[PDB]
């Protein structure tokens, strides 16, 4: 979707853009942000040599799903529990990306209806 | 295996063909039930899709409409 | 309609010389009168060949620099190297979302 | 194909191709048998209809309409059989056809085997032979003086004659040779 | 897709060897009971492809169709994907339907 | 293997099969000699359908310049036999 | 009568397509790509005395 | 290297001295025997050329075109000896004298270290030629193919000699090394410029370029089977080694001198493959084969690139092999036919199979089929074109389509189809025609096998 | 070549040609490996205009 | 009453689609008659010797030699210098000569003006 | 697209002919991408090359 | 081998769609003469197909009697 019907058939003004996002500060609405954290070193992930996108912030949990499956070679089966956790971990992100979409739009919408109301308000 | 023409009848049919056609039929249907069973998730999905529209303002900090 | 008398003894007389010749092309019993180890093929077809190749990489491709290039072998914590002896430490204290 | 052809097409002859492409391609588009035998029974109906026109301007200007219809309503993939013009396997086995004068040069070994087979050879060599000189004079008695005028040819007709130009058609490679 | 596919055009071409080498689909009528292992074959084959779960093409396909779903894509490249596939469906439901069911249409001499 | 060796009886056998079902035509009263267009009563569009009787039979397309000739199961059997090749 | 042309003929569009797939520089990829393209010509046209295949 | 050259002069009397029924088997014999003499060439030096004498110098551009003249006299002499069956022996003798007399002065033309000397031979290498042509062909068209052989050279080299005599004046010396050793630069007159026309024209006739190859088709169709082995293999390499060596002295000016003939040498190309679509003659399609590779040629020798020279002595001795293999494959069928037609004969591959997989490995080498010597020289001057300039890719790669079009078609119009009816006179090929294929194509993937040996100087 | 008719006894069947007859200028432009004339189900400007 | 078929150059008109075919006269059945009476003659002539025993060899086709002599040695006596022969051969032989010529001088041109200023990236341009 | 593949072809079971469609004799003769890119520019190549560049 | 036709006068229009043909051919005066040519196809052994879904489920009941059992074995396995 409804996003798009929204952005490409009603007001674009108020849509965030994809591509030039976000456009307000990190700390613009929150008082203090914690700073997000990583639990595998660059060292290590590059010792793992995952790939250069796999490199996200949930890679610790890739890292012991591939040691699993080269220490349970011949039962390609027993690598489930990580596989679940990595998956969980992603999810996650996903979810995180989701806030950071709708944040998005709701300050959006919100600065450019209260810059509208003010000039209204200067007008009168 | 020697078969004959039968000129406008049903052909000639051995016992292993048709032993050899519903055993594999049934066995993919086997497989595609037990897969289904014990990989759910799969087919359905496996985390629940989140509603953007549930989020409160705290911890999306958006301010009140007034700063 | 149909064939013509001429036309239909024409027909009948190239059929009679036609047939007469499919029958001369078939077979006389004597006709083609010619003049005058088990597992040996995983022997002569995999065990040569490969013990070949297994010389001419190990002995000769080997000989020079940069011929066999692999890549690197996957390091993940936990591990030990084989040579140096050298453990590669744990990951960080796990935050544990369980 | 073995036939030898007319300088024309009669209306008959042209209304008979007309109805056997008609029920051809009616097939091509009713693909079950019992449709097929309903819409031939109809497609019968309407050539019959107007069978016994006695204006042939009028049965012309029919054909004309009919074929008309026909090419617009034609099928774009009609059913070939196999070795038929269009079909799937039209020209398949033209690659393994030999001619039967390249056995005249086969080495002397390869002749020791099948010597029947080649005594029978020489047998119908020497009766070709001998028979080419009375197929020439039949041909020359028969044909007008103004040349042949048909691609027909006549049949033997003396004591022990041939019909003329009959090698090359009785000794045919075969349908599947090899 | 190799596995599948091969399999497919074996099938194709048993029938093809068995009714003297014929590959019009209209002059093929009822082989589900007249060869058992080969309509058994293609069932198999054509739900492969047709993304069934949990059969081969599945693990590739859905994770293809997912993957298009979820990128910053064009919407017309997404659109003809969805129509394609479907059209997959569309064209093995005809192969099935023409080739293995109903009364026979093939020359008498069986 | 292959088809069987199709023979001048059988073509014969088949022809007469295919011509008994027609209904418009007496079983009995058909002999291999018999025509189409004398003995039958039959006109040409009949001999069209037929012909084409004969071609889904055997599953073979015969010309139309050779099909309008053909008159008796005769000539019908030796057409078939010289365009199969088959001498006995 | 031609079957054993026809498998050596397989075998030989099979290696030329092992020689495409496992190529590290750009010549043998090359080499593999025209030696299947060659294969394919020839066993399209495999009844050679039919127009429509030589097309 | 007296070496070679005095073996075939005594070739001469040897020949003139034999029985009348075994002149056939001593000429092939020590002409073989010849050529695996002049094998020793081949190894040359990393610097600078096998310097004999005063007279004579090999160097790694010529050793293979050596190679290649010794390797083409017995090939000749076994194509000759079908056709010459019923000929006196007087005139037979005169014949391979003839062949000869063409080997050895092609052997002194490759050799020779001054640029006189070299024009002479070069010059005098036209006489055997002109006599095979215009005594031992077939038709009466190759009296005009001679006349058009003749003068169209003779036009083009007769200024070159005047310049040849200037440059001596002015510079002292014509000797290749002392000329190499003692470069300076070309100024922008118009002396200069008439200067370069006329010592580039007589090269660029020879190869032939495109609007100056109308001699080509007469010359390369109507003479005899030899004659035409020798003219498409070697003859037409003069122009390019001759360009190769005489550029040495014309630059900078060929910076842009060589616009015209670049664009000649393209769109002819384009336009020679062009016309092999649509030709009745099976020779002339071979004949216009020859002009499109030479015209690739032309363009790698004047944009004047290391890589463009390796790629052009690589298609030089590729495209020799492989046009007098694919004349010999014609000429056998014109002598079981009598006729030059390509639609006449049609099916040959059910009468003849390994002639048809002779045909179908010329076919296969003229289009370029990796990894032979013919692609590697292609992909060369490809290579180079597109360094030179990014949108020669769109042309060379229309022809790369083109010419795989109408080899195969040549393929599929004499061995595919079904076989003309008519014809009954085609015997089963003898062992003299399969030994004489089998020793066209053998070396060409010998060659493959190790291709530094045709890549020339710049290796 | 290929609007000529299949079912006739042609001296030449694959190219469709008799001994005697004259040849067209542009025959190996039509000898039915290539360029084809042959009449469509749908007219030409109709099958182009579809596709453009 | 249905939609009309127009023929084209590359798609020609059908047998049973032509006006001329249904309007007949008797000259044209004559027409016809001497066109087949001149093709039975050649297909005796060519029979005559196709089925002769002692003839080994190649029949000659006057057609076949006509054709190929037509196509190639009869071009030149026939030719005149026209308006139209003279534009076409100007056109299409010296036309594309020239566009070429500018197209590659204007690419080679810009190519070395960027040289000289030092901005190609030429980096790894070892071999030429 | 199975349920209406299925529709589709059972309604070939009744007894009715029509004349086919613009869009069916599109997607049955292959958008005519056969049919006009086989015909024109072989076509116009094998002129051009006969007509100009020999003659 | 050596195997014969069989008789002509079995094979029937009745009871077949050949029969509906004919009945509608019959009220439009018309008749079809070739009903018995294709009666074979319909009479013998190709009396009865199944239908696209019996197609897809050729196997079903076997295949989910052998996984219920399974399914079965395995929730009477865990409790060791
Ligand atoms: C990888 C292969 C390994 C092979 C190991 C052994 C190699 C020996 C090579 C010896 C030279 C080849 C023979 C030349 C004369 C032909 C012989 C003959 O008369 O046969 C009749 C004889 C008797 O048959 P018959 O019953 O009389 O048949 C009647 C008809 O003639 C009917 O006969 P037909 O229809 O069977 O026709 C014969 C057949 C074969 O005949 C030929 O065509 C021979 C020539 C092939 C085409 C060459 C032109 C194109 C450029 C290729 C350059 C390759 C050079 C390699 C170095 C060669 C050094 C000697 O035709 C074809 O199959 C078409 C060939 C298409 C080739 C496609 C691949 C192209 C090259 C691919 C890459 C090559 C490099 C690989 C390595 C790259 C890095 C991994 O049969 C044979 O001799 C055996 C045929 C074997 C076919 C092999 C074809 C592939 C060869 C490619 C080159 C091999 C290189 C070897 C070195 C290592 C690499
Ligand atoms: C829920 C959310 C999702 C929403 C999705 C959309 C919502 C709607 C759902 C369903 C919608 C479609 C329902 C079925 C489609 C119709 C099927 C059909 O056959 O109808 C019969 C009818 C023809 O049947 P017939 O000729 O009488 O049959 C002959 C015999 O039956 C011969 O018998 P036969 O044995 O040969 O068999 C014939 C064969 C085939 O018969 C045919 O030949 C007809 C071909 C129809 C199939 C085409 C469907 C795909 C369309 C793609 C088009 C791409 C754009 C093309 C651009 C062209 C530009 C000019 O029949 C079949 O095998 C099955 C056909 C297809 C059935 C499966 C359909 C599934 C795919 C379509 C639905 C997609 C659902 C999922 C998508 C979700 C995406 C979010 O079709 C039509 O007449 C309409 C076709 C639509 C063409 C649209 C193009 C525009 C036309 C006018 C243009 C005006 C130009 C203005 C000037 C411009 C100046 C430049
Ligand atoms: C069938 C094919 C046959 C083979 C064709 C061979 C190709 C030969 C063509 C020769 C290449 C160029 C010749 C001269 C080089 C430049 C040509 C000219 O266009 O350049 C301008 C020349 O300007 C004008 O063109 C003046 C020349 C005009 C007279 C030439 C005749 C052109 C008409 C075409 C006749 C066709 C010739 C071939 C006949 C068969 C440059 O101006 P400018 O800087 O001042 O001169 C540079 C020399 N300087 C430095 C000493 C001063
Ligand atoms: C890059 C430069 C060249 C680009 C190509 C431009 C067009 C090339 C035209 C080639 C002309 C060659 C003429 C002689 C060829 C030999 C004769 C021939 O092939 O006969 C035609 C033969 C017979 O037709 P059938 O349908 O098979 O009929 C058989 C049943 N009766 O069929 C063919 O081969 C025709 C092939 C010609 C195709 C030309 C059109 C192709 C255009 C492609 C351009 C699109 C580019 C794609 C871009 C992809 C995105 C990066
Ligand atoms: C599937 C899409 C294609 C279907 C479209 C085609 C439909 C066309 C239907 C209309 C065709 C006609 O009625 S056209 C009817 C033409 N009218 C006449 O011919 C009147 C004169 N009678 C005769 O010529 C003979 O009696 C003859 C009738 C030949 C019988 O021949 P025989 O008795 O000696 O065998």
């Amino acid at each position: 979707g409804a996003h798009l019907a929204r952005r490409y058939l009603g007001d674009a003004s108020k849509e965030p853009d994809p591509l030039r996002m976000p456009t307000f500060p990190p700390d613009y609405g929150f008082p203090e942000r914690k700073e997000r954290e990583m639990v595998a070193t660059q060292q290590e992930m590059n010792d793992a040599q995952l790939m250069l996108q796999q490199r996200d912030y949930c890679a610790h949990y890739l890292i012991q799903l591939l040691k699993c499956k080269r220490d349970s070679f011949p039962n390609f089966l027993a690598c489930k529990h990580e596989q679940h956790d990595w998956d969980y971990c992603e999810h996650l992100d996903y979810v995180k990306r989701m806030k950071e979409f709708e944040r998005e739009r709701r300050l959006l919408q919100r600065k450019k209806r209260r810059e509208q109301r003010e000039a209204e308000m200067a007008r009168g | 295996v020697h078969i004959e023409p039968r000129y406008r009848q049903f052909p000639q049919l051995t016992r292993s063909q048709l032993i050899q056609a519903e055993f594999f039929s049934a066995t993919m249907w086997f497989w595609i039930l037990w897969r289904f069973w014990h990989d759910s998730d799969a087919v359905l999905g496996h985390f629940p899709y989140p509603d953007p529209s549930q989020w409160t303002d705290e911890e999306l900090g958006i301010l009140p409409d007034d700063e | 309609s149909g064939y013509t008398p001429d036309e239909k003894l024409r027909l009948q007389q190239l059929r009679e010389l036609r047939r007469r010749w499919l029958k001369d092309q078939e077979l006389s019993p004597r006709e083609p009168v010619l003049p005058p180890r088990h597992s040996i093929f995983a022997v002569t077809h995999v065990l040569i060949p490969v013990w070949i190749i297994h010389y001419y990489l190990k002995y000769h491709v080997t000989a020079k620099p940069y011929t066999v290039v692999e890549r690197k072998p996957r390091i993940f914590p936990g591990d030990t190297i084989l040579e140096t002896g050298e453990v590669i430490p744990l990951m960080k204290e796990f935050p544990d979302q369980h | 194909a073995f036939s030898a052809p007319a300088a024309y097409l009669t209306h008959q002859q042209k209304v008979l191709r007309l109805y056997k492409r008609a029920l051809r391609h009616l097939e091509s588009w009713c693909v079950h048998r019992d449709k097929y035998r309903y819409f031939a029974c109809l497609m019968r109906a309407r050539f019959d209809e107007h069978k016994n026109e006695k204006d042939m301007v009028k049965a012309t200007q029919l054909l004309r309409q009919a074929e008309e219809e026909f090419w617009y309503g034609q099928h774009p993939q009609p059913y070939i059989f196999p070795e038929s013009p269009g079909g799937t396997s039209y020209e398949r086995y033209e690659c393994y056809k030999v001619p039967e004068w390249c056995l005249d040069d086969w080495h002397p070994s390869e002749k020791a085997m099948y010597p029947d087979y080649f005594a029978k050879r020489e047998q119908w060599k020497r009766l070709r032979r001998e028979s080419w000189e009375r197929e020439v004079k039949q041909l020359q008695e028969e044909t007008p003086p103004g040349g042949p005028r048909t691609e027909a040819l006549p049949p033997a007709r003396k004591e022990g004659d041939l019909p003329p130009l009959w090698w090359h058609i009785v000794t045919r490679p075969r349908e599947r040779p090899m | 897709h190799a596995f599948f596919k091969a399999m497919l055009f074996m099938c194709s071409g048993s029938i093809i060897h068995s009714l003297n080498d014929e590959q019009d689909i209209r002059k093929m009528g009822g082989l589900y009971k007249a060869m058992p292992f080969t309509t058994t074959a293609l069932i198999i084959g054509s739900l492969a492809l047709t993304g069934m779960p949990y059969l081969t093409g599945f693990y590739s396909k859905d994770l293809i169709i997912e993957a298009v779903n979820m990128s910053y894509t064009n919407a017309w490249a997404l659109l003809m994907t969805l129509i394609a596939t479907s059209l997959t469906a569309a064209y093995s439901t005809r192969i099935i339907f023409f080739a293995f069911l109903g009364k026979p249409r093939f020359p008498p001499l069986v | 293997s292959d088809a069987p060796p199709l023979t001048l009886e059988a073509i014969k056998d088949r022809v007469l099969y295919v011509l008994k079902l027609y209904d418009k035509i007496d079983p009995e009263k058909l002999s291999v000699n018999s025509h189409f267009m004398k003995d039958l009563g039959l006109d040409s569009l009949d001999q069209v359908e037929i012909i084409m009787a004969m071609e889904d039979e055997f599953g073979f397309e015969i010309p139309d310049i050779d099909a309008e000739k053909l008159m008796c199961p005769q000539e019908i059997v030796d057409y078939i036999a010289d365009k199969k090749d088959v001498y006995e | 009568p031609f079957i054993n042309r026809f498998f050596k003929y397989l075998l030989l569009f099979l290696i030329t397509m092992m020689i495409l797939v496992t190529a590290n520089n750009l010549f043998q990829l090359f080499i593999g790509w025209e030696g299947v393209g060659i294969m394919s010509f020839l066993l399209i046209g495999w009844w050679h005395g039919r127009t429509d295949a030589n097309t | 290297m007296l070496k070679i050259i005095i073996p075939t002069t005594m070739l001469l009397p040897m020949t003139w001295m034999s029985k009348h029924n075994m002149i056939w088997i001593n000429a092939t014999v020590h002409s073989l025997l010849i050529s695996l003499i002049s094998l020793s060439l081949l190894n040359q030096l990393g610097e600078n050329s096998l310097n004999f004498s005063l007279t004579f110098f090999s160097d790694s551009l010529s050793a293979p075109l050596l190679v290649l003249t010794t390797w083409l006299l017995p090939l000749m002499l076994m194509a000759s000896q079908s056709h010459l069956s019923k000929e006196t022996t007087t005139r037979k003798k005169l014949y391979i004298t003839m062949l000869i007399l063409l080997q050895l002065f092609l052997i002194m033309t490759f050799t020779a270290t001054e640029l006189i000397l070299f024009y002479i031979l070069f010059e005098a290498t036209l006489v055997p030629t002109l006599i095979i042509i215009t005594r031992w062909g077939n038709q009466t068209e190759r009296l005009n193919a001679g006349l058009y052989f003749l003068f169209y050279t003779l036009a083009g080299s007769l200024p070159l000699l005047v310049a040849l005599v200037y440059i001596q004046n002015t510079t002292g010396s014509l000797n290749f090394l002392i000329i190499h050793y003692w470069s300076h630069p070309l100024s922008n007159s118009w002396s200069n410029i008439f200067m370069w026309l006329a010592c580039i024209m007589a090269f660029m006739v020879k190869m032939p370029l495109y609007g100056l190859h109308l001699w080509l088709p007469k010359a390369h169709v109507e003479a005899p089977i030899a004659g035409s082995m020798v003219l498409a293999a070697v003859l037409l390499k003069l122009g390019g080694y001759g360009m190769m060596r005489i550029t040495t002295i014309l630059n900078p000016l060929t910076n842009y001198m060589a616009y015209p003939f670049l664009m000649l040498s393209m769109w002819g190309m384009i336009m020679t493959s062009s016309i092999c679509l649509r030709q009745t003659d099976l020779k002339s399609l071979i004949a216009y084969s020859s002009v499109s590779h030479m015209a690739l040629v032309i363009v790698a020798i004047m944009i004047q690139t290391p890589w463009s020279f390796m790629g052009a002595t690589a298609l030089m001795i590729a495209h020799g092999l492989t046009s007098s293999m694919l004349f010999c494959l014609a000429n056998t069928n014109y002598e079981r036919v009598h006729s030059r037609t390509m639609i006449l004969a049609r099916g040959l591959q059910t009468l003849l199979p390994l002639m048809a997989t002779w045909w179908l490995v010329a076919s296969l080498t003229n289009l370029a089929l990796p990894p032979s010597i013919n692609l590697i020289g292609e992909l060369f001057i490809i290579t180079a074109s597109f360094s030179w300039s990014n949108i020669t890719i769109i042309l060379m790669g229309m022809n790369m389509m083109i010419t795989a079009l109408y080899s195969l078609y040549m393929l599929i119009t004499t061995q595919r189809g079904k076989y003309t009816h008519h014809i009954n006179n085609i015997k089963p090929s003898f062992t003299r025609e399969n030994a004489l294929m089998a020793l066209h194509i053998l070396p060409l993937l010998l060659l493959t096998l190790n291709p530094k040996m045709i890549l020339g100087p710049l290796y | 070549q290929q609007e000529r008719d299949p079912w006739y006894d042609w001296d030449h069947p694959d190219l469709r040609l008799n001994w005697g007859e004259p040849i067209h200028w542009d025959l190996d432009m039509y000898i039915r490996n290539r360029v084809d004339t042959s009449p469509t189900p749908v007219s030409w400007n109709t099958m182009c205009k579809h596709l453009f | 009453s249905f939609p009309k078929y127009k023929p084209s150059r590359l798609a020609t008109l059908p047998a049973t689609l032509d006006p001329a075919e249904y309007d007949i006269s008797p000259e044209t059945r004559k027409a016809q008659a001497e066109r087949l009476a001149i093709r039975s003659r050649l297909k005796r002539e060519y029979l005559l010797q196709y089925n002769d025993p002692n003839r080994l060899g190649v029949i000659e086709d006057p057609a076949l030699i006509r054709w190929t002599y037509a196509r190639s040695a009869n071009i030149y006596p026939n030719f005149r210098p026209t308006p139209k022969t003279s534009l076409l051969g100007a056109l299409f032989g010296i036309g594309p000569l020239f566009f070429w010529y500018y197209v590659f001088k204007t690419d080679r041109d810009k190519k070395e003006k960027l040289i000289q200023e030092g901005k190609l990236d030429q980096t790894f341009n070892i071999s030429y | 697209g199975f349920m209406l593949a299925l529709e589709l072809n059972n309604t070939t079971y009744y007894l009715k002919f029509k004349y086919p469609s613009q869009t069916y004799k599109f997607s049955n003769m292959l958008g005519y991408y056969p049919s006009i890119m086989h015909r024109l520019p072989t076509y116009h190549n094998l002129s051009m090359s006969q007509k100009s560049a020999s003659s | 081998s050596k195997m014969e036709l069989p008789d002509y006068k079995q094979w029937k229009i009745e009871g077949t769609p050949l029969e509906t043909v004919q009945e509608k051919l019959a009220a439009r005066g018309l008749r079809d003469p070739w009903g018995r040519n294709e009666a074979w196809r319909y009479s013998g052994g190709f009396a009865n197909n199944v239908s696209f879904v019996g197609a897809l489920l050729k196997g079903f009941k076997w295949g989910f009697a052998a996984f219920v059992v399974a399914v079965g074995a395995e929730y009477y396995l865990e409790s060791q």
